[PDB]
């Protein structure tokens, strides 16, 4: 309660860490596809 | 003006396209090869 009091982190969509990997196709494709598996959604009330 | 990065050397033998790059405090921007987007990889096709 304290901590989310103060609202330190809000969260936006789209997350850019898969934003960007997944557009330029000129890497090894694990880092996809991996990265690509363990990006959870995310709604503060786990952050806090 | 346009031309001046060569692109081969005649054999295809010890060739080693060029290997300049832009340093900044640790990161590091190639000239040759970037995975980065925006660089659309060419699909040339044997049929011509």
């Amino acid at each position: 309660d304290y901590f989310s009091q103060a609202n330190v982190f809000t969260v936006k969509s789209e997350n850019a860490i898969v934003k960007m990997l997944n557009s330029n196709q000129n890497m090894e494709p694990t880092i996809i596809n991996w990265f690509l598996f363990r990006i959870c959604a995310i709604d503060k009330t786990v952050i806090d | 003006m346009q031309n001046f990065i060569p692109n081969t050397d005649g054999q295809f033998h010890s060739f080693r396209a060029c290997s300049y790059a832009v340093k900044d405090g640790g990161n590091i921007y190639r000239v040759v090869q970037n995975g980065d987007e925006l660089n659309e990889s060419l699909l040339i096709d044997t049929a011509i």
